[PDB]
RNA sequence: AGUAUGAAAAUGAUUAUUUUAUAAGCAAUCAUGAAUAUAUUAUAUUAUAUUAAUGAUGUACCUUUUGUAUAAUGGGUCAGC
RNA sequence: UCAUCUGAUUAAUUGUGGUUAGUAGUGAAAGACAAAUCUGGUUUGCAGAUAGCUGGUUUUCUAUGAAAUAUAUGUAAGUA
RNA sequence: AGGUAAAUAAUCUAAAGGGAAACAGCCCAGAUUAAGAUAUAAAGUUCCUAAUAAAUAAUAAGUGAAAUAAAUAUUAAAAU
RNA sequence: UGCUGACAUGAGUAACGAAAAAAAGGUAUAAACCUUUUCACCUAAAACAUAAGGUUUAACUAUAAAAGUACGGCCCCUAAUUAAAUUAAAUAUAAAUAUAUUUAAGAUGGGAUAAUCUAUAUUAAUAUUUAUCUUAAAAUAUAUAAUUAUAUUAUAUAUUAUAUAUUUAUAUAAUAUAAACUAAUAAAGAUCAGGAAAAUUAAUGUAUACCGUAAUGUAGACCGACUCAGGUAUGUAAGUAGAGAAUAUGAAGGUGAAUUAGAUAAUUAAAGGGAAGGAACUCGGCAAAGAUAGCUCAUAAGUUAGUCAAUAAAGAGUAAUAAGAACAAAGUUGUACAACUGUUUACU
RNA sequence: AUAAUUGAGGUCCCGCAUGAAUGACGUAAUGAUACAACAACUGUCUCCCCUUUAAGCUAAGUGAAAUUGAAAUCGUAGUGA
RNA sequence: AGAGUAGAUAUUGUAAGCUAUGUUUGCCACCUUCGACUCAACAUUUCCUCUUGGUUGUAAAAGCUAAGAAGGGUUUGACUGUUCGUCAAUUAAAAUGUUACGUGAGUUGGGUUAAAUACGAUGUGAAUCAGUAUGGUUCCUAUCUGCUGAAGGAAAUAUUAUCAAAUUAAAUCUCAUUAUUAGUACGCAAGGACCAUAAUGAAUCAACCCAUGGUGUAUCUAUUGAUAAUAAUAUAAUAUAUUUAUUAAUAUAUUAUCUAUAUUAGUUUAUAUUUUAAUUAUUAUCAUAGUAGAUAAGCUAAGUUGAUAAUAAAUAAAUAUUGAAUACAUAUUAAAUAUGAAGUUGUUUUAAUAAGAUAAUUAAUCUGAUAAUUUUAUACUAAAAUUAAUAAUUAUAGGUUUUAUAUAUUAUUUAUAA
């Protein structure tokens, strides 16, 4: 149930290091994409690419906004009057900065 | 009941529903973004799906096509953005695959979602139509995208197609028109020349689009093969 | 819980040298090859240093006891008190 | 916690506030409870209580080097 | 009884070194520090393991060869 | 088992706390945030109103808006009770203090008027607990004033038509569902016999103070060292069903979570089914299994006469005959001990 | 009573060492009390099998604990606090 | 000594004698939990099975006693907390121990055990007991050793791909009944064999799923309650087209099936009024998979199939031959020569290892791995299958097609038509 001894520096790292099993692998199965020719995994699509095209069919297949006309067509003043500023809450501001919290994908290396 | 399907870490009653929201999903919006194992599974619904609606479109049967019907819309949750889901099914969906024997999905392989680990994947309808009536381009049919983009990147490196995106697009050719195929690939061309900034000179687009279907469509050792003596 | 400074140790990762995948026990000491490093008197057949070839000897420390390798007491390690 | 079980118009359950406790209350009485446990709480002080008992008591070198017997002892873990 | 109670001597206690396979108390012998030629102690001298050659008898059972198991039985052997 | 600090070991091991998620888009930054759709879970709640509490947690600093009427405090009044207060000499007392009496405080309670909307100031003058039956009344049908059977029976309002003051008032008549529920009324059964304390006319007034108000509140926002399956007061709690606040569903509302994705060995937990047998298991039938109406009938011995036994066991009617939601309902007996309902070692 | 009973009930009385409000005795009812029997039922068992979900296992992220003189931590026999 | 009809030594063996054991009850004081379940390992002082000596007390058959022998096997119930014991029913037999009286970081907790309580006894009493009874508390994620499986690395008498012997580590090894020989041998009769073979079983082990049984959150059907959809039809509105003389008629698309007022306070329901405010087909969700009847694959035992591993060799106790030493005798603790056991060696089976063998040898496709699709396999791994698309041949998974199975209605039918 219980350790008899302080496990000693030898026995706990030829326990994590030596066995092939724990340690990691190089990625040999990397290969060249044929859209951008860049790094990609064998047998899956580039990352890059896909994302293009998601991004390409977003900006076409798109939802028009909703903009309510009496809202759009308020004087500057008159929008100022109804719908006043704000402080927002420090959990607020948290949230607002996304670029503190949220990862964008990195692009791979060019393949030779 | 073991072995027959992916168990997907839920109570029967919940997995059923979950598979059924997919189908729903990736016949709304033709592809969809998910889990490995769930996309594979959900593809499996969907086609079955799929043929149901086919054979309900043919048989002259009409007990038969009646019990086909029955079971399309079991298999289905029709409700909110997916009210008129059948008839887009009978009428736009299944007469795409009339003359496909089988395989009217394919889940694509994605790079593991970072947060996770997760092996992510896109499940999507074959042969989904690139350009609708309207002058507009449709979600959907990534890999036909992702080969015009291959091909495009090869013109601009003035290199020889790969035999692999050759055989893709010969695949992608077998249940389509020639000239039907030529256009969708010509409009595909003038969105991802846009978005990559090559310059569309148009004729010569359209002569490398010609070239690439003529090579598609006309078809054209160590050890030795010896009888025992 | 001042301010500077900090190659103090325990502790982690990495690199170098050296030994190690047929060998068994306080992991040290003594014998004794080999390899490496440094050496403005190595003149060398040289000198020091580092390093579990191989051989021999070797039952932690304290406390408390007639008597403890004891499977009796007490201590995870180092720093300060 | 889940299942199961018991009471469920009564010696019922329960909100809000009050009274009674450190030789000391409350107790359909089990030494039961009195702020995570009482044959009598906690805190501060007497206070460095007392301990014939346990453990600990830190550099080096040099010289000599025991005893575990007798007697006594409310003494046989001690002390002369 | 590795028991208990005292008597005498020794060692251990507080004594390292050699021997007794290993060993608090047995057999030798008392470490001021080295050196390693010579005498050695107890104990050893086929190899493990430092060191050996002989003589005369007996055993044949591996008896025995560093921890001796009895009455009795059988088979011999001497002497009368 | 020294004290303090720092850093190891177990170990990148267990665990990440009852849980249903999916896609598309915000965003070529999202398992975890926001939106939309789908799916699910809670639903006499995981909803909606509140009380208490608390690092304001909130839909936030440009912040929780009150003269009063199904608005609370404050205020007036007092209960339990409290008070270095109160009375040559209230009484007692080593001091501290204690007692009695006064006065003052003290909500958990009582407190005028109001949609016709309403006016609180000043001055002057003399209600334990339970129940709404039976009878009787008239109404509706059958038969031949009287019988039989059935509901109805105190209050709550709009309409229409009359009669009196003069379209505003008062009274009368007639018209008009069922089942729960409320308040206010009346009469009244039982012993356990049911708080306290604070006037009325007239004249003159009344420019209406302060504090509470967010959100959370069967909980991540309180008490439990934690965003803890514990503890935490009150009122509404859609319909369908039912005796019901049981049970099923879930309209609406709220929610789907500081862990995910896969795989589902051995093994554990919590479930479902099981041939032939049926307690052979085991200390012990522990555990599990077992319900052939839940309504209406019917129901024994014994017995303290209490359908106590009884919700008797068996059994019948209605329903169902191959079965086909949940929930209520789980035998009979002998003996020991204790009359019984209760109480007890908060945590063996 | 059971195929078979140190249990249960009935009965006998060398009561080691019963007895009358430390109440004695026999009942009805009650009891989550204790023991025993019958019925029914069953995975309790003969004798386990299959299935379901949550863990376990793997990948990603976060990240405990008791313990620990130092450890280069085998079997047997012998020895020996 | 003495029993044993006679004779101490077939069998028995007083009291006294000499030992072994460390299985009991003690003694010593170096040293501070009984039973059940589960799985057992070891011993032999052998209970059964195999071999054999003796047995006026071995005629036979049952026995009794002794030698070899640990290969295999050695029980299920009633009572009790019990081990034990009593009994019942079996068995070839129901052996005796050791293993911290094996086994609580493996289970249990009935006994023993503290707090509560009562009884009998003891005590003035608090309370007590080699008493009785009811109740009643420990938990542990495994660091090392060890064991069970599974990988990676490695040094290979030097490579890889395959086939692999000796060997090592383990497993296995049986037993009963019936039948025949034979109602023979033997015996007055009653009774009744050895030697040996076969067939049924047994207990154990292994594999398997064709069939049978179970399961089957694959599936299908039935079914109660509540809710929610899609489709069709009707009505209404809006939007888009066509006709007609913005209106009406038609076609397509989308949305809608609400609402409000009455019946004496409130809530619900009902009807009436108000409004365009719909009733059939088919689905889904929830209620233990809602309940129930079937049920494919797989997995399983209740099921099926096989095995209990020979022949051979040397032996144990025991039984002999010739034959001296020792004129006889003596199977030899002499030389020679023979028999002899469920034991030993082996044999058989599994796992490990890899001597050896065949082949290829810097590669347009050498051998492996990483990657993908997977299952023959599986915790992860590993293993195995496939990764075809060109001159030919090779299907891994899904999907498709197919026949087949399941479900449960169906000739009162389906399809072609005249
Ligand atoms: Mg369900
Ligand atoms: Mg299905
Ligand atoms: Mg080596
Ligand atoms: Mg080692
Ligand atoms: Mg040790
Ligand atoms: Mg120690
Ligand atoms: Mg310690
Ligand atoms: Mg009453
Ligand atoms: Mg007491
Ligand atoms: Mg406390
Ligand atoms: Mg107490
Ligand atoms: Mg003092
Ligand atoms: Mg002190
Ligand atoms: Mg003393
Ligand atoms: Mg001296
Ligand atoms: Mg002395
Ligand atoms: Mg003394
Ligand atoms: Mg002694
Ligand atoms: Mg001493
Ligand atoms: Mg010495
Ligand atoms: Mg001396
Ligand atoms: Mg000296
Ligand atoms: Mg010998
Ligand atoms: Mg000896
Ligand atoms: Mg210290
Ligand atoms: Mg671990
Ligand atoms: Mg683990
Ligand atoms: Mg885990
Ligand atoms: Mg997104
Ligand atoms: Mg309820
Ligand atoms: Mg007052
Ligand atoms: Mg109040
Ligand atoms: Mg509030
Ligand atoms: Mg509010
Ligand atoms: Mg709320
Ligand atoms: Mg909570
Ligand atoms: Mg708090
Ligand atoms: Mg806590
Ligand atoms: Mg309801
Ligand atoms: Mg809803
Ligand atoms: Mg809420
Ligand atoms: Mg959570
Ligand atoms: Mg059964
Ligand atoms: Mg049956
Ligand atoms: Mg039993
Ligand atoms: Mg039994
Ligand atoms: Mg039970
Ligand atoms: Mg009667
Ligand atoms: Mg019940
Ligand atoms: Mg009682
Ligand atoms: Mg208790
Ligand atoms: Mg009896
Ligand atoms: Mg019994
Ligand atoms: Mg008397
Ligand atoms: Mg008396
Ligand atoms: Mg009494
Ligand atoms: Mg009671
Ligand atoms: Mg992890
Ligand atoms: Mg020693
Ligand atoms: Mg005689
Ligand atoms: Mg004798
Ligand atoms: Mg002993
Ligand atoms: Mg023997
Ligand atoms: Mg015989
Ligand atoms: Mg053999
Ligand atoms: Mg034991
Ligand atoms: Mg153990
Ligand atoms: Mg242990
Ligand atoms: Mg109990
Ligand atoms: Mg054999
Ligand atoms: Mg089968
Ligand atoms: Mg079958
Ligand atoms: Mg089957
Ligand atoms: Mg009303
Ligand atoms: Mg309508
Ligand atoms: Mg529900
Ligand atoms: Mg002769
Ligand atoms: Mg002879
Ligand atoms: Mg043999
Ligand atoms: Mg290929
Ligand atoms: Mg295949
Ligand atoms: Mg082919
Ligand atoms: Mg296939
Ligand atoms: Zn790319």
């Amino acid at each position: 149930a219980v350790p008899k001894k302080k496990v000693s520096h030898q026995k706990k790292r030829q326990k994590l290091y030596g066995p092939g099993k724990k340690q990691l692998k190089m990625i040999h199965h990397l290969n060249k994409c044929p859209s951008c020719g860049h790094y990609k995994r064998a047998n899956t699509l580039c990352m890059y690419c896909v994302g293009q095209i998601s991004h390409i069919w977003k900006t076409h297949t798109a939802k028009e906004e909703i903009k309510p006309r009496q809202e759009e067509e308020l004087s500057e003043l008159d929008q100022r009057v109804l719908y006043p500023g704000r402080r927002d809450t420090k959990y607020t501001k948290d949230l607002k900065d996304k670029d503190n919290y949220l990862e964008r994908r990195v692009r791979t290396l060019k393949k030779d | 009941t073991v072995g027959i399907a992916r168990k997907l870490s839920r109570d029967k009653a919940h997995r059923d529903a979950l598979l059924k929201n997919l189908a729903c999903q990736l016949f709304q919006h033709e592809s969809i973004v998910s889990t490995h194992a769930k996309c594979k599974e959900a593809s499996r619904v969907a086609e079955r799906i799929i043929t149901w609606t086919k054979r309900a479109i043919t048989t002259s049967n009409s007990v038969a096509q009646a019990e086909l019907k029955s079971q399309i819309q079991s298999q289905l949750f029709l409700a909110g953005d997916n009210r008129k889901l059948m008839k887009r099914l009978f009428s736009e969906i299944a007469p795409r695959y009339l003359e496909r024997p089988g395989g009217y999905t394919r889940v694509l392989r994605l790079e593991p979602r970072a947060n996770d680990s997760a092996p992510q994947s896109v499940l999507e309808l074959v042969d989904s139509p690139v350009m609708s009536e309207s002058h507009t381009v449709n979600r959907g049919n990534l890999k036909m995208w992702l080969l015009v983009k291959s091909v495009i990147n090869d013109d601009a490196n003035q290199l020889p197609h790969n035999p692999l995106t050759l055989q893709n697009l010969h695949k992608v050719a077998k249940f389509k028109a020639e000239a039907q195929l030529h256009g969708e690939i010509m409009l595909i061309k003038q969105v991802l020349l846009k978005e990559m900034s090559l310059p569309y000179d148009e004729a010569l687009e359209n002569e490398r689009t010609q070239a690439l279907l003529k090579e598609v469509y006309s078809s054209s050792s160590s050890y030795v093969m010896v009888p025992r003596p």
